This record gives C-alpha cells, structure tokens and sequence, in this order.
C-alpha cells in the first residue's frame, strides 16, 4: 500500500490534501466496496470497506480523508517453549510442568459419493495460544514447541474503532479517537483535513514488552529474521501490563509512533523511521517499528516529495499513473553499461536491445525491456556484493545504488544473471514486439483486459501483483480503491476508482466498468454532496423497509 | 422491524445510504452490497464457518488459498461458540444495530433475487445471515496480521512419536 497526506506548508492551495492508494487483494475477503453512509446530523462519510462490515475502511468526510497502509510491528509474539522432558506434551514456566490443553473441533467432509463423513481434529494450546508448526524451523519434537499468542484476539474493539473514525470530524479528533480505543489491527493510518494537517499514525494493537525485558526475553536466532518470539519458559516474559494501554498485554498509545506536521506524510509499508525525513521516527521496540533500509516504493515517493515546491493534486494522481519503475533507476544505467561492453554477444543481443528502447514504465504500451529487467532482477537480488554503493544508513534514501562493474567478480557474475535472465523470457512464449498490457490482464467473462502497473517490489508506485495463468499474467492484488482528496470551499473533492470494480459477478452492470477505466487510467469523480450526487445522470434511486 | 434506509446510487454502482439510526443504516448497506456482492459474501462465510468442506469437499480452496480442511479447522477453532457469544458480549450498542441491519438487508436481497445480477442463485450455501456469520468475518480479518498467518501451521502442530 501508499499514503501520502500533504499539509499546508506543501499543497497547492495552502490546504490538507491524501493520496490513499492501498495495495490489496482483486477477489475474497478483502475485496474493497465503495459506499457512502449518511445518518443525517451525525454521521456523513465515503470511501470503501471489506465484504461484512458495515463501516467505512478508507475514506473521507467534510474536513477530513483518511487511509491505511500494512505496518511492520508484531502483532503476535511466538512463545519457544521447553517441554517437560518426561512428556513431550507438558511444558515448563518457571521449571514447573504444565500440562497443553486440548481442544477438539469436528469438521464435516463431502466425499465423493456426495455423502458427509465428520473429521475430528484435535488443536493443542499452551497459556499463550496455540502450538504452530513450521516444519525445518519451528518444530514439536521432545526438546522444544511453539506456540502462538495473538494480540488481536482480545481486541473486541476493531468495529466500534472504524464507526468511531467514521465519524472523526478533524485530524486531531482523528487521532484522540484512535488513541483513546486503540482498535486498529494491523494498519497505519494516514490523514489531512481541511487546515492543512497532516499526520501519520502507527497506532495499532502491538504486544508489550517493558525495554529492560526484550535482551533476555528476545529468541536471538528467530528476530534477525523478524520473527517476534519470546521465551516461553520463563513467566517475566509474559507481556507487561500498563493500565494506559487499553487492553491488558498491548502496547499504550503514548509509546506508539506518530507524526502531526503540515508538509507531508507518508508511507509504503515501511517502517514509521522515515515517515518524512526531516524528522525521523525512531527509539521504538523492535515490535514496533525499527530503522530498516526503505522499500523501492518509499524511496520513489520521497524521491518526488522532498524539496520546497508545491504538490498539485496531478502531481499526486501522476505518481501513481506514471507506473515508473523506480528499481531500474538503480541499476538500469549500468546495465546498459554492461550491455555497450558486451557487444557481439549474441546471448545478450535481445535482452540489450529491450532494455534500451524501453520507457522505464509498466505502461500497457511498455516494451518487453520491463520483462527482462524482472527477470534479471530476481537474479541481481541473489547476488553477493554488487551494489557500486551498498546501502548506507547515513544516505538512507539515496542507496543502494549502481552496479559495482569495477569489480572483475560482479561484472562476470552480473553479466551471467542478464544471460540467465534473457534465456528465461525468451524460453517463455513471448510474441515479437508484444507490449506490457499484451501480458498482464484482468479475466471478466472470457475477456481480458489490459492492465498497467507492476510489483511494488520493483518501485512500481501503482503496485500490481499478477500470476501466470495459461498465455497471459492474471492479476491477483494490488492498486485497489484509489481516492485523492482536496478541500475546496464548496466541500470536499473526492477523485479516484475502483480497480476492480464494484460487483464481482460477472451478471452484474458494475463487474467491469471501473475495470475499464482503470486500464486506461481514467480516474473519476467520487460524488459526496447532495449536489455532486443529484447531478449524475445516472442517478438511481430505491428506499426499502421491514 | 423498525428498519428503514433510503439508497442511491451513482455512477459505477455506488451506493450512498441514508437512514435515521445504525439498524436502518446496516440495512442500506446489507442490501446494497448484496445486490453486488452476494455470492462473495456467501462463499467467505462458508470460509468462515469453517464449512469449505462440507459444501465443496476436501479437494478446493479458499480465496486465501488455503486447503478447504484445514482451513475449516482453523476457522472453527477461531470461531467457537464461546469466543463468538464474548465479541458479540463486547459490542456497543450502535455496532450491534449496524451489524442487525446489515443482516436484515442482505437477507432482504436474497428473499428477492432473481438472479439479475447473483450468478450463485440455487446453491445450497448460498443462505440468510446471521449476525454471528458477521462476527464470523470480522474475527477472520481481525487475525489476518497475527495467528491467520499461521492457520496451516496451527493444523500441522502434533506431538512427536518414538522417533
Ligand atoms: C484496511 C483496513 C483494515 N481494517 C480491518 N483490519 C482487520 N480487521 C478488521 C475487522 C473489522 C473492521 Br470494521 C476492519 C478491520
């Protein structure tokens, strides 16, 4: 997902203005639906929410437009547990033998024969949730389990805490709502209202741990990965308790990262570290927010934010239908390098040749350069040391950078993954001169439709995730409900899409009509007045009762 | 009863609900969204009831890509009666209304469609909600960052044998 919220001292107009452009998935569960609730007086709000939920997700109101991004604290701890070594299925706090409790559910199964047959499964717990097994790296033998303790499963507020956001007047009322519930599962938020403020928030529901505890308590083998797990042997390491925090084991408001400034915010599904540069976030725990080297996607926005000229609203909408690929920004120049050097070379000859020609871009009409540069990529990233600059901690956002062709090593070795990388794509069945928006679509029936943008693990701003699916790449996730919102004086102006479109059945008039639009990156009023809405000429209108 | 909302919808099929309180408002919403959305809506409580494989057998998926046992498993593990009667325990006033509507105006939907844009009328899974089935899916996503993504490996954990 990204965020943008842009405060007064940046915008155009002196005003807040939010770029919600989250990154989720096309079918299931999480499949965003634009509405617009209104109980006239108190509650007046638009944006788009999850299959179930009868409260807005993203949106917006009179002053104020709000977003969410996936955040990176831990909102679970695995629990390393020693097992009594007389019964593996007995483990020890504080060397005393605990038995695990056991909880049994009874599925029924249709079999072939159409008929059902119940299967009883037996699901063991400890004090700290349920043992989970990860076979090669979390195992149950006679030494040692794990199990897991969810800090989600308490939160009996997450309903109440999106109504209560629905119904926030202002990005300070914003904030004190989601401080005083602390409701949120697993997102940043992201916001501006009308004056001009705009403010970063990674206030979710995070396990507490006191600072003193995290040395001991800490299993140093599992968190250089970044898994959050803890010593389950031992009662100190339960999670700590404070009264603030508004439920008992997570982490209290005060202590969570937040950003209230008015030139910008934003995020890409990093840290709060660089949330905006001038002011890092930082001296947090390790479950909540540490200073790790920036995504593609973050650095590309920062690229674009940083500085003393004013943000437009094009400026943001363009950030995401420009479909940039900011990774070939680091690499792309020396590569080309690499591919002068190498002339003559008849395993390099296309792949070269793509690669200079190209636009950079997951634009439908993009070459097959954006192909190659993918499938070498996912070889450079394997690579030891070929980073001309490596990522330097006091150049967060300007490293890591170049190829290292210098080096005799890394210019045999990079020279081999574009080889590599030129005989898979040529392998596959790709068409002569065949574009972007050839490959990647989106199934409706049994039509296609080109899709533009590519992975966010490639700096692509407008994050699309596909699969391959027969002769094409099928989408599965990504650009979702896109709203960009500034305050003008009449009310808010509401702009964006729905990628997918509202209905996902392929009966209805709304399975593809925003599809569309999306292909051709055509964005569209989102209609929030009672004069923005009485001046659609398609206009319909039902009341109902029971 | 007592239940009441007035709908409009723009361009693209947005609808824009109006009602005096949350039950009325949950029934706008339900409706609207059920006119969509139902056989999606239909599937991902089947998911969350834990019941992929008594409606589709052990065969398929989930929408998450999880095999239909165990995700049953860990979907009835998750949503046990107990856990389901405290959230519900749990829920202020205002949310419990809003989820009543929603129910009602799903149901509303379904009592009426014909099939003009719902591809899965007729099938047995295809049903009326209850507000428990929206507790269902709220406690699905709750997890998403936390114990769901561990379902599969909740199922695989058994204790050791001799060896
Ligand atoms: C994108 C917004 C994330 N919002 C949510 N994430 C997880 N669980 C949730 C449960 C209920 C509601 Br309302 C919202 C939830």
């Amino acid at each position: 997902s990204n965020a943008i919220a842009v405060g007064s001292e940046r915008s155009a107009d002196g005003k807040g203005m939010l770029l919600a452009n989250p990154h989720f998935p096309w079918n299931g569960a999480m499949r965003f639906y634009q509405m617009h609730l209104t109980i006239p007086g108190r509650l007046d709000v638009m944006g788009a929410s999850l299959p179930g939920l009868p409260v807005v997700n993203i949106g917006f109101s009179r002053h104020l437009a709000w977003t969410h991004t996936v955040d990176t604290s831990s909102h679970f701890t695995l629990y390393r547990l020693a097992l009594d070594p007389k019964d593996p299925r007995r483990y020890l706090v504080d060397g005393r033998s605990l038995p695990l409790e056991e909880k049994s559910v009874a599925i029924e199964v249709r079999g072939a024969d159409g008929k059902l047959s119940r299967v009883e499964h037996k699901v063991y717990q400890s004090i700290y949730g349920p043992l989970v097994v990860w076979p090669g790296k979390l195992d149950w033998n006679r030494s040692e389990a794990y199990a897991l303790r969810d800090a989600n499963l308490e939160n009996t507020r997450v309903l109440q805490q999106w109504y209560s956001i629905n119904q926030a007047s202002d990005v300070a009322d914003l904030r004190r709502r989601v401080e005083a519930l602390q409701g949120i599962p697993w997102v940043n938020t992201l916001a501006a209202d009308e004056q001009g403020n705009a403010l970063y928030m990674n206030q979710s529901v995070v396990p507490y741990l006191k600072p003193e505890l995290i040395p001991a308590c800490a299993i140093p083998q599992l968190v250089a990965e970044g898994l959050p797990a803890l010593q389950g042997q031992d009662s100190r390491c339960a999670w700590s308790r404070d009264p603030a925090a508004a439920q008992a084991g997570i982490t209290p408001a005060a202590q969570l990262p937040v950003l209230l400034r008015r030139d910008f915010v934003q995020n890409s599904n990093d840290s709060a570290w660089l949330t905006n540069p001038a002011s890092p976030l930082q001296g947090f725990s390790p479950l909540v927010s540490q200073e790790k080297p920036i995504g593609p996607r973050a650095r590309y926005a920062l690229s674009r934010l940083q500085g003393k000229q004013p943000l437009e609203a094009k400026t943001l909408e363009e950030m995401v239908t420009a479909n940039h690929v900011f990774s070939a920004d680091q690499v792309l120049p020396d590569l080309l390098r690499l591919c002068r050097d190498n002339q003559g070379e008849k395993s390099l000859a296309r792949a070269c040749a793509a690669l200079a020609q190209w636009d950079r871009g997951a634009n439908l009409d993009s070459g097959s350069g954006f192909v190659y540069f993918q499938r070498f990529m996912q070889r450079f990233a394997e690579l030891d040391g070929a980073w001309k600059e490596p990522f330097d901690a006091q150049r967060p956002l300007d490293t890591p950078q170049g190829i290292a062709l210098d080096r005799p090593q890394v210019a045999t070795q990079v020279r081999q993954a574009l080889a590599d990388a030129a005989a898979e794509v040529e392998k596959s069945g790709i068409p002569d001169g065949a574009r972007w928006g050839d490959l990647q679509v989106s199934t409706r029936g049994q039509e296609r439709i080109a899709i533009p943008g590519g992975d966010g693990h490639f700096g692509v701003y407008n994050a699309i995730q596909s699969v391959r699916k027969g002769d094409h790449l099928e989408v599965v996730g990504g650009t979702s409900y896109i709203q960009l919102v500034t305050f003008p004086e009449e009310g808010p102006k509401a702009r964006g899409l729905l990628a997918f479109s509202q209905s996902s059945d392929p009966r209805s008039p709304h399975y593809r009509d925003q599809t569309e639009l999306f292909s051709r990156q055509q964005w569209q009023t989102l209609p929030f007045s009672d004069r923005q809405i009485d001046a659609d000429p398609q206009l319909q209108r039902l009341s109902i009762r029971e | 009863t007592g239940l009441a909302a007035d709908i409009r919808w723009t361009a693209y099929g947005v609808p824009h609900i109006r009602a005096k309180d949350e039950r009325g408002l949950g029934y706008g919403i339900g409706y609207a969204y059920a006119r969509d959305n139902a056989c999606l809506l239909a599937e991902e409580i089947v998911t969350a009831r834990g019941e992929r494989a008594r409606y589709f057998g052990s065969e398929g998926k989930s929408s998450a890509e999880l095999d239909n046992l165990p995700s049953d498993i860990f979907y009835a593990w998750l949503n046990q009666p107990e856990a389901l009667q405290a959230f519900w325990q749990a829920q202020t006033p205002a949310v419990r209304q809003l989820l009543e509507g929603y129910a009602a105006g799903f149901n509303r939907f379904l009592r009426e469609a014909d099939g003009k844009t719902t591809s899965c009328l007729g099938q047995p899974w295809l049903r009326a909600i209850a507000t428990d089935d929206l507790l269902r899916l709220t406690r699905r996503l709750l997890v998403e960052g936390g114990v769901g993504q561990f379902a599969d490996a909740l199922v695989a954990a058994a204790p050791p044998g001799a060896e």
